[PDB]
């Protein structure tokens, strides 16, 4: 029972520093990115840069 | 409390610490505008006896 | 039967009469009583659902609910049996001595037996049990009562002497 | 004609001359602006009383009934036996029907575009009708409303 | 040691030291709300975790055109905790305010005593189906925010547009679609909810999937265009 | 937060100090901690004071 | 009075009785709808969806208006039919094998719970489902008809089974009632009707049920029963997929002498004829097929490739134009002989290309007249309108909206007539 | 933070396997079974304790 | 040839140019989505008259 | 019958709830009480949770709700506290009880399937 107590308290700590980690991390995102337009002409002519 | 505030309460504050400061003036606004917890009688009464307590 | 299915065929035909059913599944079922008149008197079958969902019908009429009620608790039911009058072990032998059942016993897959007292159970209809075995530790298989209503052998069948 | 507003400095009456084909003018011109505010600007506006405790009271029967001092409006809210309102609630303008004044007021009909004009406009109106930031008023009713509806 | 770059939005800044960060110029400094960590460069600095705020999704998943400004007045729907609605109001500043509205008594709680710290936020504590409780104390919103659950998203974004909505102004919501039906696909699900908006008056322009952060949300952005 | 936590956190929430490093150095955990001064821990007495 | 339709779609359409427009798409929150039910006194619909969940949506205060008010209890089963008791019970079927008992009542904390589960005998190499749920008013009992093939009467107090029948051999489809509860009829999908009956005193006592008879009258299939019992007459109506209608009496079930209401009711011409080069044309859905006879050939074909109405009115005078008309817009042409081939050239002009079309005739081959789905009559003459002579609305016109349309018009070399359902003839000259 | 999530991913395996191997010595009707794959586990009697 | 021209007609039927990472499709006019009712559902309509036409009866 | 405790279930999910309950306690993968389960849940390797909803008074079970939202872990009621501890297989009255994560099991289908149920009815 002490040695379950004991794997339990440092695998505790270990999950509090891999969440401390997450919070003060910072990932990037990549979502699908659509654009509405009104004319199909406008929008063969869209061009993200313009 | 920021309630029982009144012109002879200003005046009793310029025999005080002063009006001519401006001092009256802002705290009776702050006053009317503030938006902390009016305090109930008993928090009333303690925080006074610990403000006699402490000019004593 | 199959799911609620409860059929009845009489016996010295060999004919089918009738079949009444609930749903969940069927565990147990029993027989009460109860006289009306000079020689006249209904039967009541009592069936009970796994969850514990105890419906009473009658069969004089064909196959009309009379009333359903829950038990207390009840996770695992396994067997139910009435006693202290006639019943399919204690049967009597001509129609004036056939007398109502007062005792409903329903034995459950802890261990526990939830007792009843019917002349209560039936009005209050959601009722309390008049007490709660909780002796065994294992399911229960067998519920007897006395001929004459005192006496309630409980029993089950996976370890010995119990 | 006369229309509502329950402004978060008081509580007012105002003219306007007719209703549904004005309010077809309204949402083809935007008359949200300082123009028709002006054009149909102040008729009676009525500044609460500075006590949150009877702001409390007000706004709740405000959303449970008509009020005191929307009776204190209605003594004089009349110029024809049956003189038409326009207010922004079904259950208030009930109300004001079956109750003793029992005489016309519009219902929760497309005068919402009227309502948000009118809401554009008050801001035009801060020297107008109740002369100050409005908004301080809206900050200190909205808490006490608050710390009264939830217990605390 | 930390250097700062400002982003395409106001308020918004990227921190770039021994980590990157989305962060936010604070109203009021050396005061927590949900437990986060500080910066400063002397100007104080407060982070936003975009698991916890699903805006903070919005920003670094990149949209074009949010219609937030420092001195501007908006609306949100759905702020339990009251945190990504006080990191509105960081970002909006002191000029602009933000009136947020709940339901739930808990994080009802919870807002209303960030709304006793903090005085650009204005709180009504109400059920949003029923805007006439809140006409009587709001006025004339700019752009709107909505996260709210309910699966009659349109119904109450177009009862709120109709009556508080700033002409030719800008709106954004939230979807998850495991909340709204929960057996389809995500674009799918998408394009039947702006079909909904766009038959009821608001013209999306974009919506976006906050895929490593979030199971399947998106957001649309649009406005509000010649209405009433 | 206090509502949150659990019954035998209830019961440590005194002794940590003795408690983290009783647990990494693998001993006895503490009983009492701060529930001693309690008046009914003052009625009790030893392996009773435990239970 | 206002006319509720769901499609495979996710939304609901009511729509526009005095017109004939889609007036309203409610759209659902919950995915694909696959039933619908009106609660009595017409106050609030509802409908189940593949989701597993019962949308309530009350109609109250005029046509148009379509609230979302309440979301039942879900579960993972996808939700095939529902029927309303009162204001307080929605009773669905679905394709767990089982049927859900809903509340919806109000003033009681017990709305929005599923409160009772009856479960159903499946089959064996299958996966068996609930077709159809019918509520029984006087005694208080519910019918189900279920894909084995058999027909189970429940009762609905204490939600347990008094009958059951296995009627007819594949998956039941359809089940109704006449009103005062004695014969309710079930329909299957092996083109047979079984009439089930209480109405002698020894089976209302019992209140037992007892199948008394049945009838084969379909060709291919049946997909859908409705009854109707009233002093004027007492009959039910069945269509079948065999593509017709038929008619039976409901004292009479096994007496009543039936009758085929056919396949194509010419109230609606896809053809027309005309002598200038022996042409016969013939419009379908969004497709125009032409020949020319004297033995035959076909000539064109038009599947007009931007809209996809079907092609409501239609016309060709002397000559080679085409008119074609949709309540949406319109398409003009002009055609063109070379021979065993033609040739089509679409017109231009926004009036027609935006106005609606009801019906349409030819004065020459240059003025025509165009009835508006608004009642109103331009001229065109290959802008200029004629009034029109009000009818009174009357009590019935306020109730059932589309009597007083212009139905029918036909124009000679000058004069031309006009004539609405209420009993109106009238006469122009343009 | 990488390194943490594998080393709390070992540390509660070990952690389950001890804590299966505690609660092998309470009470009851143990009963041994080889899962085909190759696995050793435990299944208990339908027995409820007192 | 006339298949690729049959594929054509997809091309100027279709809605949707991926460029990239983003993409662009567009409004539906007002008056399509006015009036008429939407399309129906494939799939659920298709399992519904598999569901009746399957072979486990055997229909003709 | 206990109008603050919130989500209910109905007769068919009671049944299966509780199976899958005896099928825990025969494989011994599942904890009981209320503390323990607050315990599990913070070290946040319970699968799911089942609350009774006829404890008196109903706060001892009503502060969990709070922490399974917090970590997104979903709790469904049972309506007897009597039901609930014979199904586990102790004689006192249970009231709560957490499902505990064994990916070595025999009854993870069934564990997943009344999962996404439970799930789906707590949208």
């Amino acid at each position: 029972t002490q040695d379950s107590n004991y794997v339990r308290t440092l695998r505790q700590i270990e999950l509090k520093k891999l969440e401390k980690g997450a919070k003060q991390l910072m990932f990037k995102s990549s979502g699908n990115h659509t654009i509405f337009v009104d004319s199909r002409e406008k929008m063969n002519e869209f061009t993200p840069e313009k | 409390d920021k309630a029982s505030l009144n012109d002879d309460s200003l005046h009793d504050l310029a025999a005080l610490l002063n009006e001519d400061s401006g001092i009256a003036q802002r705290v009776i606004d702050n006053a009317r505008i503030s938006m902390g917890q009016d305090i109930s009688e008993t928090d009333m009464e303690n925080v006074c006896v610990f403000a006699q307590r402490v000019a004593s | 039967g199959n799911n609620g299915w409860i059929n009845i065929l009489h016996s010295t035909s060999g004919l089918w009469l009738m079949g009444c059913k609930i749903e969940g599944v069927i565990t147990d079922f029993c027989i009460d009583y109860q006289p009306i008149s000079r020689g006249k008197f209904r039967t009541i079958l009592i069936a009970v659902n796994a969850y514990g969902e105890v419906w009473e019908f009658d069969l004089n009429k064909n196959g009309h609910v009379i009333r359903r009620w829950k038990d207390q608790g009840g996770v695992g039911i396994t067997k139910i049996q009435v006693g202290g009058g006639t019943t399919t072990t204690c049967p009597a032998l001509q129609i004036s001595k056939i007398k109502q059942n007062r005792w409903l016993a329903v034995g459950s897959e802890s261990g526990f037996v939830n007792l009843y007292d019917r002349n209560n159970a039936m009005t209050s209809s959601t009722p309390t049990p008049v007490a709660a075995l909780d002796q065994l530790t294992t399911t229960i298989s067998n519920l007897q009562f006395s001929p004459d209503g005192q006496i309630l052998c409980m029993a089950s069948r996976a370890v010995k002497d119990a | 004609a006369y229309v509502l507003t329950e402004t978060s400095a008081g509580y007012a009456l105002l003219k306007a001359s007719d209703k549904i084909y004005k309010s077809s003018s309204l949402i083809q011109d935007l008359d949200s602006s300082d123009k028709v505010l002006k054009e149909f600007k102040i008729a009676a506006f009525s500044k609460f009383n500075s006590a949150a405790n009877a702001l409390e009271e007000a706004n709740s029967i405000i959303e449970g009934k008509v009020s005191s001092q929307l009776e204190k409006l209605l003594e004089e809210i009349k110029k024809d036996k049956k003189s038409t309102l326009i207010v922004s609630e079904t259950k208030l303008a009930n109300a004001i029907n079956k109750l003793g004044l029992n005489f016309n007021v519009v219902s929760d009909a497309v005068t919402l575009d009227i309502y948000r004009a009118i809401k554009e406009y008050l801001p035009e109106l801060l020297p107008g009708m109740s002369d100050n930031d409005l908004s301080k008023m809206s900050l200190g009713l909205a808490h006490s409303i608050g710390r009264h509806k939830l217990k605390f | 040691k930390v250097v700062i770059e400002p982003h395409r939005h106001a308020g918004v800044y990227i921190a770039r030291g021994k980590e990157d960060l989305l962060v936010t110029k604070n109203m009021a400094p050396g005061e927590s709300v949900y437990g986060e960590k500080r910066i400063s460069v002397k100007v104080e600095y407060r982070v936003w975790n975009p698991f916890r705020s699903k805006l903070a999704a919005g920003i670094m998943g990149g949209l074009d055109e949010l219609f937030i400004a420092p001195g501007k007045k908006v609306l949100y729907l759905g702020a339990a905790s009251g945190t990504s609605v006080s990191h509105v109001s960081d970002v909006v500043g002191p000029e602009g305010v933000v009136y947020a509205v709940e339901f739930s008594h808990r994080p009802g709680r919870e807002l209303i005593s960030m709304a006793k710290k903090r005085p650009n936020i204005i709180p009504i504590i109400e059920d949003a189906r029923h805007p006439q409780k809140y006409r009587m104390l709001i006025g004339m919103v700019d752009c709107v925010f909505a996260d709210v659950a309910q699966p009659d998203q349109a119904r109450i974004i177009a009862l709120n547009s109709h009556m508080f909505l700033k002409d030719q102004g800008g709106v954004v919501i939230s979807i998850k679609a495991n909340c709204i039906d929960s057996t389809v696909d995500a674009e799918t699900v998408f394009a039947r909810e702006v079909q909904k908006l766009r038959e009821e008056r608001i013209k999306p322009l974009e919506q976006l999937t906050l895929e490593p952060y979030e199971r399947d949300h998106c957001i649309v952005v649009g406005r509000y265009m010649r209405s009433g | 937060s206090l509502a949150k936590s659990p019954a035998s956190t209830i019961q440590i929430l005194g002794a940590e100090k003795a408690l983290f490093r009783a647990l990494k150095t693998k001993h006895d955990t503490p009983k009492y901690g701060l529930l001693y001064h309690a008046s009914l821990v003052g009625q009790a007495t030893g392996k009773n004071k435990g239970k | 009075l206002r006319l509720f339709s769901i499609g495979g779609s996710t939304v609901v359409t009511e729509w526009d009785l005095a017109t004939g427009l889609p007036l309203r798409n409610y759209d659902c929150n919950s995915g694909v709808i696959w039933s619908i039910s009106i609660n009595d006194s017409q106050d609030k619909l509802s409908v189940g969806c593949d989701n597993g969940t019962v949308v309530l949506i009350d109609i109250s205060g005029g046509p148009g208006v379509l609230e979302h008010d309440t979301i039942l209890m879900r579960q993972e089963a996808r939700v095939l039919t529902l029927a309303w008791k009162k204001d307080d019970f929605v009773i669905g079927g679905c394709s767990d094998g089982r049927i859900r008992i809903w509340s919806a009542q109000k003033n009681d904390e017990n709305m929005g719970r599923l409160l009772h589960t009856m479960k159903v005998d499946k089959a064996k190499k299958e996966s068996t489902l609930v077709w159809s749920v019918i509520y029984l008013p006087r005694t208080d009992q519910i019918a189900s008809g279920d894909s084995t093939g058999s027909i189970k009467f429940w009762d609905f107090q204490f939600a347990t089974l008094n009958q059951s029948f296995k009627a007819h051999d594949a998956d039941v489809l359809c089940l109704t009632t006449d009103t005062d509860n004695n014969y309710v009829f079930s329909a299957g999908v092996d083109r047979k009707i079984f009439q089930f009956s209480q109405n002698t005193n020894k089976s209302q006592k019992n209140n037992r049920w007892v199948n008394s008879s049945n009838r084969l009258l379909h060709g291919n299939d049946i997909r859908a029963i409705c009854a109707y019992q009233s002093k004027g007459a007492d009959f039910l109506v069945s269509g079948g997929v065999e593509k017709t209608l038929v008619i039976n009496s409901l004292t009479s079930f096994s007496n009543g002498n039936y009758r085929k209401m056919p396949t194509v009711e010419p109230y609606s011409k896809n053809v027309l004829v005309n002598k200038e080069q022996r042409l016969v044309v013939s419009w379908s859905e969004s497709t125009v097929k032409i020949w020319t006879m004297g033995n035959y050939k076909l000539v064109c074909k038009l599947t007009l490739k931007d809209d996809q109405n079907i092609s409501t009115c239609s016309l060709s005078p002397d000559g080679q134009v085409l008119v074609v008309g949709r309540p949406s817009t319109t398409k003009v042409f002009h055609l063109q002989p070379v021979g065993n081939k033609l040739k089509v050239t679409k017109l231009d002009n926004d009036l027609l290309l935006r106005t609606s079309t009801k019906l349409v005739k030819f004065i020459d081959n240059s003025k025509i007249v165009i009835c508006s789905c608004e009642d109103d009559v331009f001229i065109v003459d290959l802008p200029q309108e004629v009034e029109l002579l009000e009818v009174t609305s009357t009590k019935s016109s306020i109730k059932v909206p589309y009597i007083n349309r212009i139905n029918h018009l036909e124009v000679d070399q000058n004069i031309a007539v006009i004539s609405r359902g209420c009993g109106v003839v009238d006469i122009l000259d343009l | 933070v990488k390194q943490h999530l594998q080393r709390e991913t070992q540390l509660k395996q070990v952690q389950q396997r001890m804590d299966a191997q505690r609660e092998l010595l309470k009470k009851g009707s143990k009963k041994k079974i080889v899962d085909s794959s190759g696995k050793i586990s435990f299944k208990w009697k339908k027995q409820r304790k007192r | 040839i006339k298949t690729k021209k049959r594929k054509t007609l997809k091309n100027l039927r279709k809605d949707s140019v991926k460029r990239g990472k983003f993409r662009v499709q567009l409004l539906s006019t007002t008056q399509d989505s006015k009036t008429l009712p939407p399309k129906k559902e494939s799939s659920i309509i298709r399992s519904k008259d598999r569901w009746l036409n399957r072979k486990a009866l055997n229909k003709g | 019958p206990n109008p603050k405790a919130f989500p209910l279930a109905d007769a068919a999910l009671t049944q299966q709830i509780l199976d899958v309950v005896q099928q825990a306690a025969n494989l011994r993968q599942l904890k009981k009480g209320a503390n323990e389960a607050t315990k599990t849940l913070n070290r946040g390797i319970s699968e799911f949770i089942i609350m009774a909803a006829d404890c008196e008074p109903i706060e001892i079970l009503l502060h969990l709700p709070l922490l399974c939202e917090d970590k997104n872990v979903p709790y469904v009621f049972v309506p007897s506290r009597v039901a609930l501890g014979r199904a586990c297989g102790v004689s006192r009255p249970v009231i709560a009880a957490s499902i505990t994560t064994n990916d070595a099991s025999a009854i993870k289908t069934q564990i997943y399937a009344v999962k996404d149920k439970i799930e789906t009815l707590l949208i």
